[PDB]
């Protein structure tokens, strides 16, 4: 069992865009969000119900930031505060949208992280279609860690 | 979910150049985070999408990254200059924020 997606993130609604921690390991995540009207994904759907393809990248991010939350909650680590994105590689879409009704499994990979920065290969993919394949980097800096950066 | 447009211009029928300013009210910032509002990356990806199927490619559809990177955070009360060429030839759309340095730049393909 784990805990609701949003307590694992710094994230809160309505900027939590996954449903469901469905396992954590040393080296992987997977979660779950459902495209639907009623859900986390609505107010990111287009005019015709769907949710953009683009947003593949938030909903990996997040998965990414479940990752590293369960593991300072399993070490009695303090919850991080701020997550960031840095960047994407070849982030690419088999379909523009992601349609109305869609169960998305969102699957990473790590390859490299430390206390800060992560590196991670992602799938995005439904009832075992690959729909979404990807790279992330991602950073989790302290509050005063930005002030710097924001500053300096 | 848009931001406030200040100016837009179009010196070329394939490229713009607009200006926004990242609002507090802006619902992107809700919940994203509590210490600090943070524009997410995701949000600067939704706007190139927006001005270049409204502006640049319309009919066109996404289709992928090929490469972002995000080197500068963004706040709330920062001003934005958005810069955004499409390459029909190349299916490439071209994008670079800067802070009105670099904030981001990427590079999205589009597909029909
Ligand atoms: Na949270």
């Amino acid at each position: 069992r784990y805990l609701p997606v949003d307590r694992y993130l710094p994230h809160e609604a309505p900027m939590v865009l996954l449903e469901q921690v469905i396992n954590v390991s040393d080296n992987h995540v997977h979660c779950q969000v459902t495209v639907s009207r009623d859900g986390v994904l609505s107010p990111f759907l287009n005019q015709d119900g769907h949710l953009p393809g683009w947003f593949a990248i938030e909903m990996m991010a997040q998965a990414i930031g479940v990752w590293s939350g369960w593991h300072r909650k399993e070490r009695k680590e303090a919850d991080s505060a701020l997550g960031m994105l840095l960047g994407g590689r070849a982030v690419r879409c088999q379909v523009p949208a992601f349609t109305q009704g869609s169960v998305l499994d969102i699957q990473m990979n790590l390859l490299l992280q430390d206390e800060k920065f992560g590196s991670f290969e992602g799938e995005i993919s439904c009832y075992g279609t690959v729909l979404v394949t990807g790279r992330l980097n991602t950073y989790q800096p302290n509050k005063t860690e930005l002030i710097q950066l924001i500053n300096k | 979910m848009k931001p406030i447009e200040i100016h837009r211009e179009q010196p070329a029928q394939h490229e713009a150049m607009i200006q926004l300013y990242l609002d507090p009210t802006l619902d992107w910032f809700r919940g994203h985070f509590p210490v600090q509002p943070l524009l997410p990356g995701v949000a600067q990806i939704d706007w190139v999408m927006h001005y270049a199927q409204t502006l640049l490619a319309p009919g066109w559809s996404f289709s992928s990254i090929e490469m972002v990177k995000f080197q500068f955070p963004l706040q709330p009360g920062n001003t934005l200059l958005l810069k955004i060429n499409w390459d029909e030839k190349k299916h490439l759309l071209t994008f670079r924020y800067d802070l009105d340095q670099t904030a981001s730049q990427g590079k999205i393909k589009l597909c029909r």
